[PDB]
DNA sequence: CAGCCCTTTTATAGCC
DNA sequence: GGCTATAAAAGGGCTG
């Protein structure tokens, strides 16, 4: 049940290419989540799965749920409970998730230059310091600003594109967008290059 | 309002009773489904019959036990009106309806205060108590010390405040809340 | 074979 | 609309 669920833990973590920090951490996790487990009927790769999921963010490097569930099987659904179940039975809490967590990885998938991701990162952080996108995920806010950012330089990236990576859809991309583009020019970096000027950008 | 007992100055509106009774009679679900007519049977998803009446615009499930459920009521008198209503009817159907053990279980309830909450500021600062994953559910789920009722913090100030038997619960929960609302309030 | 799930209500709200 | 989330009862169902 325990060793047999490693098998698993370890094939989830290469799949999603996690090295030995994360990896070994979830195994940690897990292996209390059965001393002060109280998981009782839950899947134990339910377990796993959740457990290598409050590690990437203990580890200050987090993934979306729907990027463990691709790598998973058991539903985004019970990955969420039992996530929150094994934070309460160990007495433990994590530390949000922001804008700037998911940027380099989406970027990377995306295939953008450092330039693209650094201004998507600066829109981001000043939407949210500019309290444009009052109720909105990070995850959406990530993707939308990563709309703007790529949009106003050469390599850039559709709603479908950007969503397929960062997991969110188009709908929901355009929505954030749309409530920062108003505020393009004070939320890009200053010494921002600019293929397309934001005069140009895409209204949505 | 009575700043003596709400001092927030807000009184959370109750929005949801759930009570049980017990009807002693063993119910024919097959029986009370062939001619009740509000109701709705299938034993196929749900093993009780689902009645529903106007005023109290109420939702009953029904066992082949006597036991009753009431839902929906917007107050505790009223869910046990509709309650009573229910066995009336079980009784205009010919079986040998009590209305013994009536309970309130759930109130559901709900509350504005009128401002935006910088909820990362609150899901931080009560750690112990907070469950904020923008992910999951859009909402903070709050789960407060004493009372044991959980309320779900929202940006908007929009508050829902259930698990209580007792509506005072409800109102010992908001007013415990509140200064801590107020203090992350939006900026 | 303790443990969750189904079903019904209600407020609330972002994402699909 | 639907999903997700919270509480609560009822009795049967599916189960790790």
């Amino acid at each position: 049940a325990m060793m047999n669920a490693f098998k698993e833990i370890t094939t989830m973590a290469d799949r999603i290419n996690l090295p030995r920090n994360k990896v070994d951490r979830t195994n940690n996790l897990f292996r209390q989540a059965y001393e002060q487990k109280s998981l009782k009927g839950r899947a134990n790769d339910a377990i796993a799965s959740a457990c290598l999921y409050i590690a990437c963010r203990q580890e200050g490097v987090p993934r979306t749920f729907k990027e463990i569930c691709a790598v998973s099987r058991i539903s985004k659904k019970e990955i969420g409970r039992c996530f929150k179940l094994i934070l309460k039975a160990l007495e433990t809490s994590v530390d949000l998730i922001t804008t700037g967590d998911f940027m380099s990885r989406f970027c990377s998938n995306l295939c953008l230059p450092k330039q693209v991701q650094m201004a998507a990162t600066h829109i981001a952080r000043k939407a949210v310091e500019l309290d444009l996108v009052p109720g909105r995920s990070p995850i959406s806010v990530a993707a939308a600003a990563i709309y703007m950012a790529s949009q106003a330089s050469a390599e850039k990236r559709t709603q479908k594109e950007i969503g397929d990576i960062a997991g969110v859809a188009d709908v929901t991309i355009r929505q954030s967008y749309r409530l920062i583009y108003p505020r393009a020019p004070d939320l890009f970096p200053t010494d921002f290059k600019f293929d397309t000027p934001v005069d140009k950008l895409p209204q949505l | 309002v009575d700043l003596s007992k709400h001092p927030s100055g807000i009184v959370p509106t109750l929005q949801n009773i759930v009570s049980t009774v017990n009807l002693d009679c063993k119910l024919d679900l097959k029986a009370i489904a062939l001619q009740a007519r509000n109701a709705e049977y299938n034993p196929k998803r749900f093993a009780a019959v689902i009645m529903r009446i106007r005023e109290p615009k109420t939702t009953a499930l029904i066992f082949a036990s006597g036991k009753m459920v009431c839902t929906g009521a917007k107050s505790e008198d009223f869910s046990k009106m509709a309650a009573r209503k229910y066995a009336r009817i079980v009784q205009k159907l010919g079986f040998p309806a009590k209305f013994k053990d009536f309970k309130i279980q759930n109130i559901v309830g709900s509350c504005d205060v009128k401002f935006p909450i910088r909820l990362e500021g609150l899901a931080y600062s009560h750690a112990a108590f907070s469950s904020y994953e923008p992910e999951l559910f859009p909402g903070l789920i709050y789960r407060m010390k004493v009372p044991k009722i959980v309320l779900l913090i929202f940006v908007s100030g929009k508050i829902v405040i259930t698990g209580a038997k007792m509506r005072d619960e409800t109102y010992k929960a908001f007013e415990n809340i509140y200064p801590v609302l107020s203090e992350f309030r939006k900026i």
